[PDB]
């Protein structure tokens, strides 16, 4: 993340201190069916799936 | 160089002032900051064409470029020497390397690019669509320089491959790869736009059916 | 015979319409040739003025046989008509085909329409006459398939006429055209 | 010389199987000669081509998941790691002489087998020819349907590619681990543990050369058996009757026709599979779990399936420590509408009573009910298929990705309804255009000024007039042009440059006219007797 | 359930779907694109769609009920 | 039929003197000389004029007096048969969904789309040109 | 039909995928399931390359 953006970032209660500074690390499959969603829009930071969208 | 600041600056005074501040921090509501983008992100962005923009939107197109060679040059070295950061690979002539940026293992630039690249345009670079409005262009009309700093500077929603996240020999093996699938003819025919099934069943259906059907009523009858 | 045709004299109505449009083309090859400053074709374009006059020519003759085919349908033969149109579009495929020759040859010489401003002109107004040419085939084919599928009819003789008449106008076009971009320059 | 060589052969047939009652009741069925009853045999013959095609392709193929590195021809993908059925499937289309052909005639031939399997069965339901006594037919058919769904399914994963992986990952996967009970269950029974496993592709190429291809042969068996022995239908005519068939018999023009025909279709199929391409597999590399594309959608015949999935909205429920995802909806939503394909003609059967035997088809326009509903279907199919393909629309057709999404979902609700509501009053007013035809005769579109002023167009009428005597409505369609009368007349004979001599002109068109009188005589007299 | 000045063809096949599958059936869709309006999205433009068309839907539905409640419409 | 030609060649004849005056006018006392894009749009409204006006005489000077250009003339006088008038087609609609197909692919620059309306196109004329003339089916 | 049947069925829950706390079924285990209760787990990325 941009340190321009790192307030912006919302925790998850149990995850407050999976970060390390500005890298976070997500699984790249999506828990919808299990397809790669690996598109990282960096700008919105958006991780998005192209098998469903 | 002083004529060349000095061409890059006037150029910069007329082309980008409106939008990026005249000392290159970003106009509030109208653009960002240019401090650190650097030689390589001017010259992705105007010789693209895709800058100066026009509307803000969910994502500025891709145009013919606004100025010359030389003016791309004078405005990267603008913004470079203000701010600071990545440069365009040069040529022994000055110009920007485009035959020296073609890597040449092909296969380690095509699982580099199912890796980090199909993902958003396709196996083959095609294009493919973003979430709102915005998108992955199609990679084919574009010289290598160009794929050089898109993967150098990533300019929206694209993610920025650094030159240790990518190194240079990566990053030619990738542009082989993207130059070598936008200039390979289909094999098994005509390529119905490289992007699958989609094309695929359309062609069946009006094709293929329509041609099946208008054969049937030729043979049989009406009534 | 005592009343006027009507396709006759709607096809004669849109043609001039048709006309106004090549008019429009016409403006715009006009202006960039006073902005050139004399060099006018300027270089690497060199007008291949002998492949241009062939074509030319070959309009000119199908414009008389499509004539000839209208007087064939006149009478009430439908053979002739047929005759004579498929030498008109036998001749007109030929033109097309001279065209698309030039193109390739000026296109291979760094002429193109994003390469100048006279290329953009040229190639413009020359391939939508090149495509107003390809209309009136199509048009001979269709109207050779319906005299083809039915009795020959006056009805019939009436859309031979006007199909004549948009051939006359696209060639006259072209006359017009030719003397302007080959002759003036 | 071979005039006593086929009645020494016939002689020696009949003395050793006496078959001579059974061949000519077989080459004396009629069959009627509309062109919408030739649509079904396009599924034949592509299912034929995809026989053939596909032994040649077992001849090459190796279904093995076991990983190898390439070192062949094709210098793109020169050392890259991949499984060995994607190294067989690159050697097929690269190292065998008309290997690549082989494979895009049979990808387009399961193209065109599940198009035509489609635009057959909207004939059958349109014209309610699933109606008693072919019930079962219709059962098998949709079974049919559903097992060349499955089967080009399977066809196209075979090839561990990126595409087909990421599409076996997602759906044969993913939809079967969230099922309610037994989801583990069934995805550690398929795939013999996690899914990218080591069994997979050799169990599919079982399944797709061998057992369902045995089990689509068997159902086309039965299929072709009950058309037979239960004649075709028809549509209501002059000469046809619920207990007749009015058409030509086999020998011979039903046999020339149908043979043309499947050399006409090998002909279409031939030609795409040379000229167009289809499923370019070296273009998107092996499967890898951690890559993907943009463009990730299955062949067309299940398109629908990931558009329902696109669609659905994030809907799932949380039981007692249990959890129920979003892809239990689409895997029920499939169930209902094969359940909801399979069950028609009985649920028909109960809303509108009708039991009765039935052997002449019904015109679309005089059941605007079940074309309303027909119509609804095909476009809900339609909307689904286009919401999977939403991905490429909005790259091509500049729209977002949000927007295709909200109006497929919007769509899957308000597009069907206007559907219906269109095709019911379009269904109607055709009803009333062949009304007005049957009770004004034929608009000649002749107008004629009367000495008083009078604008009229000249009628053409059908029957007897008394102003024409209104004919009754038959079931039948109906002439609305003159030039299908004849009224177009005949152009001169000759060659299309030089005409023939007026006395073969003569003789031809007055013989053609004699004959055309004759036709419509024996049709009139058949009618007439019978009735 | 239609007569042949309605329907012309009607003795020769199904021609008539009761009103009640169509009103319940508006009611159905209607509440489908409400209940769509809970789930997983920032914008909200997509709901001022949904209860736009939901409208209409409710509207037609209420309309024709109430027409068929009068006489006027059969 | 002299009234129609004769309001053409009037159009012709101010088209022709505001095309000639334009032409004159801009050649001297313009800022660049002959304007070149008014003067060609009015010379070759003038040859539209001119083209339609000509036909008209043309065919005025082969008729005779029609009744509609005859007054004091009596209905029964056009009293007789019309013409073929298309009662009812569905042609045109799918004519304009087939040029709407070949625009919407030259608006987003979709060479397949062009094509495919292009073909579209075709073959819907050539329904519309051979609706009343195709036979009866020869079975 | 059971014998038939009987040797495609699984247990996906039989624990057979080591871990720092016993031996786990293999949906609740990945590659990032750390093996011997302070194993180093590196972030690697793919060269997609010999290393
Ligand atoms: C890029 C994707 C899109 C492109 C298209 C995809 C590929 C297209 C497939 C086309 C294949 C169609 C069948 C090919 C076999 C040829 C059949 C044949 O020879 O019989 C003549 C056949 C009539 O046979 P018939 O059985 O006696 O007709 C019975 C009734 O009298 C008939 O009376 P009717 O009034 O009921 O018929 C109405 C209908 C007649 O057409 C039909 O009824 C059949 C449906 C086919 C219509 C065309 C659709 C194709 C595009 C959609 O009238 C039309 O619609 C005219 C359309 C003609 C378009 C041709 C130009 C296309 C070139 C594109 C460039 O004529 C046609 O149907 C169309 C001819 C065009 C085929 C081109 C090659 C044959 C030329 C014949 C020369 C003599
Ligand atoms: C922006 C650019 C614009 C460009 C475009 C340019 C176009 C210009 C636009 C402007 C045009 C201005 C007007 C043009 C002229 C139109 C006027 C005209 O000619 O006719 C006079 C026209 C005649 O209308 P009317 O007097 O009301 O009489 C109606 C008829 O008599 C009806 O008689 P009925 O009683 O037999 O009606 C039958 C039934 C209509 O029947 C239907 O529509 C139902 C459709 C489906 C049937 C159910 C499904 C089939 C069964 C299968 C499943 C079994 C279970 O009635 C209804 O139920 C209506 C409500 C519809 C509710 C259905 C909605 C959902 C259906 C359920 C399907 C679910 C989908 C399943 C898919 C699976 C999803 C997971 O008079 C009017 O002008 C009325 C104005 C309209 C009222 C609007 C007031 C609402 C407030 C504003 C909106
Ligand atoms: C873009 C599409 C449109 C969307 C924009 C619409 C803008 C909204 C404007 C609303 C118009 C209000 C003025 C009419 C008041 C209607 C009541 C009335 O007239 O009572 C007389 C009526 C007289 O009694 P009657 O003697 O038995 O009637 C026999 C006569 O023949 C009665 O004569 P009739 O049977 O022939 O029908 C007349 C009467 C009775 O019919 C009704 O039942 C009307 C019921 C709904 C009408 C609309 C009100 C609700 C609209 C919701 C808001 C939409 C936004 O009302 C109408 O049908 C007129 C509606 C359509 C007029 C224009 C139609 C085509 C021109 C459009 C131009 C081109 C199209 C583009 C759109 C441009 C629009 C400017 O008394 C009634 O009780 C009828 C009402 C039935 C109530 C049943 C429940 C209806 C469901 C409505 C609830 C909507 C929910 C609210 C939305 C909340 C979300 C925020
Ligand atoms: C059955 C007819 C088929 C004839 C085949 C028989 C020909 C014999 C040999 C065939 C050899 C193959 C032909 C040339 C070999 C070849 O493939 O040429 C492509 C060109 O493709 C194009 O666009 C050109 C489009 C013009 C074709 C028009 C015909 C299409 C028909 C089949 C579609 C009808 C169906 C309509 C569907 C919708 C209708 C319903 C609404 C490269 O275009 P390119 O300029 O490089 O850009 C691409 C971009 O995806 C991108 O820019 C990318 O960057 C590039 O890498 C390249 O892929
Ligand atoms: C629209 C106006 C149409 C005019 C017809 C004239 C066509 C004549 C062809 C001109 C030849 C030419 O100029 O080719 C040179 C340049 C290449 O530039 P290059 O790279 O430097 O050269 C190459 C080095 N490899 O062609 C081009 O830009 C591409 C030109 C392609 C023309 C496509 C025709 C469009 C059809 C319009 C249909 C309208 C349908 C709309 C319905 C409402
Ligand atoms: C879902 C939605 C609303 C989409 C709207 C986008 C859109 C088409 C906007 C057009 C503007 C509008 C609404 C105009 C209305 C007027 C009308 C009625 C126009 C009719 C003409 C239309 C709508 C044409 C579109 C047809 C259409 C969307 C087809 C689906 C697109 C498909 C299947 C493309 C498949 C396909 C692709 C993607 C290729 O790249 C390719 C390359 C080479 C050969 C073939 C192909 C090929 O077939
Ligand atoms: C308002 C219409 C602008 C004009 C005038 C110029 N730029 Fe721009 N720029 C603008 C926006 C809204 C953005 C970000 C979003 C986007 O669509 O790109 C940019 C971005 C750039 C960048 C890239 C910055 C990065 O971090 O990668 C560069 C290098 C840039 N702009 C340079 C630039 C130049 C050289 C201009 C004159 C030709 C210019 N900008 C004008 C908005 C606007
Ligand atoms: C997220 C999705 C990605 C990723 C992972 C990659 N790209 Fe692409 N790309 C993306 C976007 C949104 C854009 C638009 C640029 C802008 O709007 O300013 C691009 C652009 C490119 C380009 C420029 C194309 C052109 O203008 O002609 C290229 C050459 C390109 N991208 C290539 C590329 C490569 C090599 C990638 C892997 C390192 C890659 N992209 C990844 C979106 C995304
Ligand atoms: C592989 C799949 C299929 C094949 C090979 C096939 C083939 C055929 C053929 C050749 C006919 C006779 C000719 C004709 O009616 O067109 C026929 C008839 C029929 N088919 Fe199919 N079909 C298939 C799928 C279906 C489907 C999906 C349905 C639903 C269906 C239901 C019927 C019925 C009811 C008939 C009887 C038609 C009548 O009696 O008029 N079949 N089938
Ligand atoms: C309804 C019947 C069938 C359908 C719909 C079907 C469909 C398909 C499809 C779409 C493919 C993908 C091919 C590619 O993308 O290259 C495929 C592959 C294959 N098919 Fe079929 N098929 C059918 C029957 C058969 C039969 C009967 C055989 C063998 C006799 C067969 C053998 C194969 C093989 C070996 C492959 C993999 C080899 C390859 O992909 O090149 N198929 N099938
Ligand atoms: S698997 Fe990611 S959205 Fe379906």
């Amino acid at each position: 993340i941009k340190p321009a953006d790192m307030h912006r970032v919302i925790k998850r209660k149990g995850q407050e201190s999976f970060n390390f500074g500005e890298l976070f690390a997500y699984t790249k499959v999506c828990s919808h069916l299990g397809c790669p969603s690996s598109l990282y829009e960096q700008q919105t930071y958006r991780i998005l799936c192209p098998c469903h969208q | 160089q002083s004529a060349l600041l000095r061409t890059g600056k006037q150029l910069f005074e007329t082309s980008c002032v409106s939008c990026h501040g005249a000392n290159l921090q970003g106009v509030p509501d109208r653009g960002p900051s240019l401090i650190g983008t650097g030689e390589a992100a001017v010259y992705f962005q105007v010789s693209t064409g895709r800058m100066p923009a026009m509307r803000g939107e969910a994502q500025a197109p891709s145009k013919p470029p606004h100025f010359d060679e030389s003016q791309i040059d004078a405005l990267g070295a603008y913004v470079q020497a203000n701010g600071g950061g990545p440069t365009v690979p040069r040529d022994d002539h000055g110009a920007v390397a485009q035959e020296s940026l073609i890597g040449g293992d092909v296969a380690r630039g095509g699982d580099l690019f199912r890796l980090n690249c199909a993902s958003c345009h396709n196996f083959t670079g095609k294009g493919g669509a973003l979430s709102s409005g915005k998108y992955a262009p199609d990679l084919g009309d574009a010289n290598p320089a160009q794929i050089y700093t898109a993967m150098l500077t990533g300019p929206q929603n694209m993610p920025k491959f650094s030159d240790r996240q990518l190194t240079p020999d990566e990053k030619r093996d990738i542009v082989a790869y993207v130059r070598e699938s936008a200039e390979t003819p289909s094999y098994g025919g005509y390529g119905l736009g490289g992007f699958g099934p989609a094309p695929e069943g359309m062609a069946m259906w009006i094709i293929g059916m329509v041609a099946a059907i208008g054969v049937a009523m030729w043979i049989g009858s009406r009534a | 015979l005592n009343r006027p045709n009507m396709v006759s004299v709607g096809t004669i109505v849109w043609l001039s319409s048709e006309l106004m449009f090549f008019a429009g083309l016409f403006a715009m090859y006009f202006t960039a040739r006073a902005q050139a400053g004399g060099a006018w074709p300027p270089e690497p374009t060199e007008l291949n003025l002998a492949l241009a006059v062939p074509v030319t020519l070959v309009l000119i003759a199908s414009s008389f046989t499509c004539q000839m085919g209208v007087f064939a349908a006149e009478r009430g033969d439908v053979f002739g008509l047929r005759r004579w149109y498929v030498i008109t579009f036998l001749m007109g495929l030929f033109f097309v085909l001279g065209q698309g020759y030039e193109y390739i040859h000026l296109v291979e010489h760094g002429t193109t329409i994003p390469g100048s401003a006279y290329g953009s002109v040229f190639y413009l107004a020359t391939g939508f006459h090149g495509l107003h040419v390809i209309g009136g085939l199509v048009a001979f084919v269709l109207l050779l398939a319906r005299t083809k599928m039915s009795k020959f009819t006056p009805a019939q003789a009436t859309a031979a006429i006007v199909v004549s008449y948009y051939w006359h106008f696209v060639d006259i076009v072209w006359i017009a055209l030719f003397a302007t971009i080959y002759f003036v320059r | 010389d071979f005039a006593k060589l086929a009645a020494a052969q016939g002689d020696a047939i009949d003395s050793r199987y006496h078959p001579s009652a059974a061949v000519r009741r077989q080459l004396n069925k009629v069959f009627p000669t509309h062109w919408s009853f030739l649509l079904g045999e396009i599924a034949l013959y592509s299912f034929i081509i995809l026989l053939l095609t596909g032994v040649w392709l077992t001849l090459f193929f190796d279904p093995s998941m076991a990983h190898v590195t390439y070192d062949g021809v094709y210098q793109p993908l020169r050392g890259v790691q991949m499984s060995r059925a994607y190294e067989t499937a690159l050697d097929i289309s690269f190292e065998v002489r008309g290997g690549l052909f082989v494979r895009q005639v049979h990808h387009w031939a399961a193209l065109m087998f599940a198009a035509s399997i489609m635009v057959h069965l909207a004939r059958i339901f349109f014209t309610g020819a699933f109606r008693r006594p072919r019930e079962a037919n219709w059962v098998i058919g949709s079974l049919l349907l559903i097992l060349a769904m499955f089967e080009g399914y399977f066809g196209y994963s075979l090839p561990d590619d990126l595409l087909s992986g990421t599409g076996i990952r997602a759906a044969l996967s993913g939809i079967t681990m969230g099922m309610p009970v037994i989801g583990t269950w069934l995805h550690w029974a398929l795939f013999g543990g996690d899914f990218p496993g080591e069994i997979l592709i050799p169990r599919l190429y079982a399944l797709h050369i061998l057992l369902i291809p045995g089990i689509i042969l068997a159902l086309i068996g039965a299929h072709l058996a009950l058309v037979w022995f239960q004649k075709h239908t028809q549509f209501p005519g002059p000469g046809r009757t619920e207990t007749n068939v009015v058409g030509v018999r086999v020998m011979p023009v039903f046999a020339v026709k149908s043979g043309a025909f499947f050399a006409m279709i090998t002909g279409v199929l031939g030609l795409m599979g040379g000229l167009l391409t289809i499923n370019p597999i070296w273009n998107l590399g092996p499967y890898k779990p951690s890559q993907v594309s943009a463009g990730s959608q299955p062949d067309f015949y299940m398109m629908w399936t990931e558009g329902l999935a696109r669609l659905w909205p994030a809907w799932e429920f949380y039981p007692f420590g249990h959890t129920i995802p979003q892809g239990v909806w689409v895997a029920v939503g499939m169930g209902l509408v094969f359940a909801l394909l399979i069950a028609y003609p009985f649920i028909e059967k109960k809303v509108t009573g009708d039991d009765a035997h039935h052997n002449l088809l019904q015109r679309p326009r005089d059941v605007p009910v079940r074309t309303a509903i027909g119509s609804m279907a095909i476009a809900l199919y339609l909307l689904l298929t286009f919401a999977c393909m939403n991905d490429i629309i909005a790259l091509k057709f500049h729209i977002s990705l949000n927007a295709t999404t909200w109006i497929g979902r919007i769509g899957m609700v308000v597009l069907p309804a206007i559907v219906y509501f269109v095709a019911y009053r379009w269904a109607i007013s055709l009803q009333r255009s062949d009304r007005e035809v049957l009770e004004h005769g034929v608009e000649t579109g002749i107008i004629k000024r009367l000495p008083h002023g009078a604008y009229v167009e000249l009628h053409q009428p059908l029957g007897p007039v008394d102003h024409p005597i209104p004919l009754e409505y038959a079931g039948a369609p109906l002439p609305k042009r003159m030039n299908k009368l004849g009224s177009g007349g005949a152009p001169g004979t000759g060659s299309f440059l030089f005409p023939d001599p007026a006395v073969e002109h003569e003789a031809l068109t007055e013989a053609a006219h004699a004959s055309e009188h004759k036709s419509l005589t024996a049709l009139k007299e058949h009618q007439d007797r019978i009735h | 359930g239609v007569d042949v000045e309605d329907v012309p063809s009607a003795e020769w096949g199904w021609s008539h779907m009761p009103i009640g599958v169509m009103h319940i059936g508006g009611l159905l869709s209607a509440a489908f694109l409400l209940v769509m309006m809970r789930g997983n999205h920032v914008g909200h433009v997509e709901d001022w769609f949904l209860i736009g068309f939901a409208a209409v839907i409710v509207a037609l539905v209420g309309r024709n009920w109430w027409l068929r409640r009068r006489g006027w419409i059969r | 039929m002299h009234i129609e030609a004769r309001l053409f060649e009037i159009l012709t004849a101010f088209f022709a003197l505001a095309a000639v005056v334009y032409a004159v006018l801009t050649a001297m006392f313009a800022t660049g000389g002959v304007e070149w894009a008014g003067t060609t749009a009015l010379v070759l409204t003038t040859g539209l004029t001119l083209i339609t006006g000509t036909f008209f005489r043309f065919v005025a000077r082969r008729l005779d007096t029609r009744p509609e250009d005859y007054e004091d003339a009596e209905i029964s006088d056009g009293a007789g048969e019309l013409g073929f008038f298309a009662p009812h087609s569905w042609w045109p609609i799918l004519i304009s969904l087939s040029f709407s197909t070949a625009a919407v692919g030259a608006a987003l620059w979709l060479p397949w789309l062009i094509a495919a309306g292009v073909a579209f196109v075709i073959t819907s004329v050539c329904g519309l040109v051979f609706e009343y003339y195709w036979g009866p089916e020869k079975h | 039909l059971v014998a038939f049947i009987g040797g495609l069925i699984k247990n996906p829950w039989k624990p057979v995928v080591p871990t720092a706390e016993g031996k786990k079924a293999v949906l609740w285990t990945s590659g990032w399931t750390p093996r011997f209760k302070g194993e180093t787990i590196y972030l690697a990325r793919a060269t997609g390359r010999e290393s």
